[PDB]
RNA sequence: CGGAGUAGGGGGGCGGUGUAAGCCGUCACCCGAGAGGGGAACAACCCAGACCGGGGUUAAGGCCCCAAAGUGCCGGCUAAGUGUUACUCCAAAGGGUGUCCCUGGCCUUAGACAGCGGCCCGUCGAGGUCAGGGGCCCCGAAAAUGGACGGGGCUUAAGCCGGCCGCCGAGACCCCGGCGCACGGACCGAUUGGUCC
RNA sequence: GGUGCCCUAAGGUCGGCUCAGGCGGGUCAGGAAUCCGCCGUAGAGUGCAAGGGCAAAAGCCGGCCUGACUGGACCCGUAACAGAGGCGGGUCCAGCCGCGAAAGCGUGGCCUAGCGAACCCCUGUGCCUCCCCGGUGGGGGCCAGGGAUGACAGAAAAGCUACCCUGGGGAUAACAGAGUCGUCUCGGGCGAGAGCCCAUAUCGACCCCGAGGCUUGCUACCUCGCUGUCGGCUCUUCCCAUCCUGGCCCUGCAGCAGGGGCCAAGGGUGGGGGUGUUCACCCAUUAAAGGGGAACGUGAGCUGGGCUUAGACCGUCGUGAGACAGGU
RNA sequence: GGUACGGCGGCCAUAGCGGCGGGGCCACACCCGGUCUCGUUUCGACCCCGGAAGUUAAGCCCGCCAGCGUUCCCGGGUGUACUGCCCUCCGAGAGGGGGCGGGAAACCGGGAACGCCGCCGGCCA
């Protein structure tokens, strides 16, 4: 299973072990999304960064707008059916059905860039950065919500 | 045993059978030792080397060996270790002693004499050696005028030939 | 003496230990039993602190006399064996200061004793029969009238069971 | 007031023994051998005076890269410093 | 290999001491050496780290007027202008048939007051009476120029509790275009380099 | 809480043995100690503090000895990480030795305290050297051990200034202000009791909870030429925790007067003696002759009695020069 | 292939302490006596030396007992006490609360446990 990690809160009055931590996630900036793999090692680094992040489990038709919109190459260049049919022989969804399958990694896909960078959400965070999303706030694991919520920031 | 703060000796230290303190000393050499036992009535001997799962031993002999408790059992006892102990390719040893306490004259150092004779480099220094007249017989023969020395050497010159 | 907010609360180290300490003083409490010991009543009134507290040997003392003095008074020797739990154990001390030299070298003599409660914890207890147990609240609330925190008072049986509201509904 | 390091200072409890050890270890430990590069902790018995390191290094891991005499020699990494130790058998344990 | 500056630190959290304020240490987030958006104004509380010109979406927080955005929705509480205060920067022990709730016993079709009549009945003849615990409010509650919820003012609120729905709002985030810097490269100079990718 | 030592053994090694206390027997004023047996994980002892270590022992009893030695290497700590002269310590190589049957141990004390640069001098030991050369006496050099600096990484070392000067400091006092409230002023809760009986007319112990910032302390954030002053006279204003004046309540209120409490700050609260005084004390009147704040209101408003320069006297302290939150 | 036998060890109380019943070809012990080696600051009491009249009572060996003590398992106590990170959560303050992660100790009940392993011998047929 593939998990779906966006950075929600700044760096400034943080200690330097969750700086280091997002660094090494390569979440460097505010509104970022990044795709990891459900491993312990992840996970335990997902703990530790628990209070400045939003994280949880992606569908492919989720992966397959992400990709259509928001994924560039080096050069910031747009993601095209042309050059995934070229460089594999498939399309944008059925390279996304692998990717949450298993079966292929998205650095696959030669020169693609590994961070996603979206805009604010559509109708603002309807939670608080202070809290959790379980006691009604923003921050924390959801389940199947983080789609809606990268929807409304796609 | 009377707590959690009682501390129960080793099994071979309550039994009354190990001086650990000598053991270590014995250790810190790599050569192997030498061990003679006394009882009321006999000796025992072997040779002995070291392991940390438990000591190997690979030459032995025993009185019921020789008659098949005394100074010149002991000399005889000696006699067979060193002449058994040239064959499975051991030249050297260090002597062991254990809980008996070393006194000038007598059976296990009768031992060490008879091994040496026989002709096993076991480092010593003679003026612990018995005298010879007792290790003859002259002792219990003038004691028994108020095992003779004949039957002595016979035994000898029987043991010599044997391991000749 | 010194008011009592000074030394009510329990943020500071236990001071408990009389080899180390130089010049600590005598407790002025010496009976903490009282009535009758060996009558083996049925219900059993208890003291219970509501937070952490530190309570003074003089406090104490004024709540031993007037409690028994009004036990005495109202049930009689023969019943209401009465009981204090807790000792003195805690040093208090007081920095030499008030020519002086301030706040040089303030590390307090000592000056009296206290016992350490925490939230929830017996501090005495009055043991009586059915047709007292009116004293015995009574007695409750002279004692918590004389305590630096609030306190709350609990009841139990034989096999020390709560039987405290049925028995406040029924009077 | 400042008070010096020295070899005992706060050793109370790092070099005391559960009162059912009380005497000589086991003869295993004082007859162990090592191998130049392998690794061992560093575990001090207090009954033995002889061949024993600063307890400031006490649950340490080194190497070992040689011998003199008896006693064998541990490297270890204070911060970005080497420091080499000649350290009695009966004060090592090894790694796996 | 060479050139320094630093030898008065402070806020915030933890520890020892002290009536306390403060004193001494500790962590290494901030101020010092840090713009901008908020807390009425606030060195260090919240959002957030800044080349230039523009277009959009959100954050902290807010939406009766001052003042951009709701005289917003549902259920309940308060009658004291209590309150309208995240913190910086807000008075207690002890009490209250003041009101709104929960629980557990005891009497009831003749009970719990008063009353015709000395534990009794004819009548007022329908539910009542004791214990505990919770929420909001009240008493306890006195200071000096004239005056402070930021102000006006507000009572099924413009207050409080449990929840909800829309909107406004940064230099943060997305986008278009321009300047520079670092690294690498190709070509080219009569000296410390230049044109372009 | 301890050390600025001690020890020819309390140092090395070998062998043998096991302690405190209690109980049961026998002496006996407890029996301090000697005799007997049993139980007894150390409840003892260790050369000395504390902590740690230790039982066929590192403790006790004995025997033999001087490794408390010479020439030399490497490493750790004082001083982490991250620099060090000197000082401690650890692992070893050779030499000559001790104990022990042997293996083995031994470079002081079971571990952690008991100590000190450069220059100069003293002693030991074997060698190099002193101006053209060689001799003699005497000098200089290399290695080792001793002689000291406790302000202990090491000057050779007594005071007054009120005749005082220079440079600075709000990094640091007196001084008003800020903070705090132990203390101070003003209160409350509960109820032992006192009050002929009657807690509550009045008083109210012991113990618990507070307000104010008007007393003094604590701290050292502000000011080191801002003004550095106390008291008095003069002039204005505010607070109430009310002394009188207005109106009420309870009483152990007959009346006259008294106690205690509630609402109310509109008006009033004065004159004199001694003392620099504030305050306190006294006198005669009076309805009563309240208490606080405003940079301890008010010196570009006055005064200058006190206090805090330079002159002088007394007492006391000091060899003296001198000094006194002592007096004049 | 046997024996109710022995020497040297390793793990060092699951092995200890205490108790109960059984055994003696060889063996281990108790036991007799001290001239001789060795020795008793008195005592062949303990160590050393010569044997075996004698005994299985002690030690040793076979087996059993959960009585004291130690160790381990399951269940409760209990996800209780404590705790790392975030919070424009509460509360006059003291101090507590929520979310994500960790997690005891006493005490109680029921179970295992009265040692395991390696080397070398002697007697025997």
């Amino acid at each position: 299973a593939k998990l779906a990690l966006i950075r929600l809160r700044s760096g400034i009055r943080a200690r330097g072990e969750v700086r280091d931590t997002l660094a090494m996630l390569r979440l460097h900036r505010i509104n970022h999304l990044v795709i990891v793999d459900d491993t312990p090692s992840y996970r335990g680094m997902i703990q530790k960064v628990k209070d400045y992040i939003t994280w949880g489990e992606i569908d492919k038709e989720t992966l397959a707008k992400l990709l259509r919109k928001r994924g560039r190459l080096i050069g910031n260049k747009p993601i095209t059916d042309e050059y995934v049919k070229e460089k594999l022989g498939m399309t944008i969804e059925e390279f996304a059905e692998k990717v949450v399958n298993g079966e292929m990694k998205l650095r696959d896909l030669p020169n693609i860039k590994p961070v996603f960078r979206l805009h604010p959400p559509r109708g603002g965070l309807k939670g608080s950065k202070k809290r959790s999303f379980k006691e009604g706030g923003a921050l924390g694991y959801r389940g199947e919500k983080i789609n809606e919520l990268i929807e409304r920031m796609l | 045993a009377h707590g959690p703060r009682y501390r129960v000796p080793f099994r071979r230290r309550r039994e009354g059978k190990t001086n650990y303190h000598k053991r270590l000393k014995l250790l810190k050499s790599k050569k192997p030792r030498l061990v003679v036992r006394k009882t009321l009535n006999h000796h025992i001997a072997q040779i002995v080397v070291y392991d940390p799962k438990g000591d190997k031993t690979l030459v032995s002999a025993h009185t019921m060996e020789l008659m098949r408790g005394n100074t010149p059992s002991a000399y005889l006892l000696g006699l067979l270790i060193g002449y058994k102990a040239k064959q499975a390719g051991i030249e050297e040893a260090i002597l062991d002693i254990g809980l008996h306490p070393p006194t000038r004259g007598s059976s296990i150092f009768a031992v060490l004499k008879g091994a040496v004779d026989a002709g096993l480099n076991v480092p010593h220094s003679e003026e612990i050696y018995p005298e010879d007249y007792r290790i003859n017989g002259e002792h219990i023969a003038n004691y028994a005028k108020a095992k003779l020395p004949e039957h002595f050497e016979e035994v000898k010159a029987k043991i010599i030939e044997k391991f000749e | 003496l010194r008011p009592a907010k000074i030394d009510r609360d329990v943020d500071k180290p236990a001071y408990t230990r009389r080899e180390y300490i130089r010049g600590a003083p005598g407790p002025k409490i010496t009976i903490f039993d009282m009535g009758n010991l060996s009558a083996e009543f049925e219900y059993e009134v208890s003291l219970h602190a509501e937070q952490a507290m530190q309570i003074r040997q003089n406090a104490l003392e004024a709540i031993r006399i007037q409690v028994n003095r009004y036990l005495q008074k109202n049930v009689g020797r023969s019943n209401y064996h009465f009981k204090i739990r807790v000792y003195p154990f805690q040093v208090l001390r007081e920095n030499p200061m008030a020519y002086g030299n301030g706040m040089r070298r303030p590390f307090g003599k000592p000056i009296g004793l206290a016992a350490r409660v925490r939230k929830d914890q017996k501090i005495l207890t009055v043991w009586v029969n059915g047709q007292h147990l009116k004293f015995a609240l009574g007695a409750m609330h002279r004692a918590k009238m004389k305590l630096p925190y609030s306190a709350y008072y609990r009841i139990y049986d034989k096999e020390g069971n709560d039987v405290t509201t049925k028995v406040l509904s029924t009077m | 007031v400042k008070k010096a390091h020295s070899f005992r200072r706060k050793t109370r409890g790092k070099l005391s023994k559960h009162p059912r050890r009380r005497g000589l270890p086991p003869l295993t430990r004082f007859l162990q051998e090592f191998e130049v590069g392998q690794k061992v902790h560093i575990v001090i018995e207090p009954s033995y005076h002889k061949g024993m390191p600063d307890p400031r290094f006490h649950g340490r891991t080194g190497t070992v890269v040689g011998k003199r005499g008896d006693a064998y020699i541990v490297q270890i990494t204070d911060g970005g410093k080497v420091k080499t130790f000649f350290i009695h058998p009966v004060h090592l344990r090894p790694q796996k």
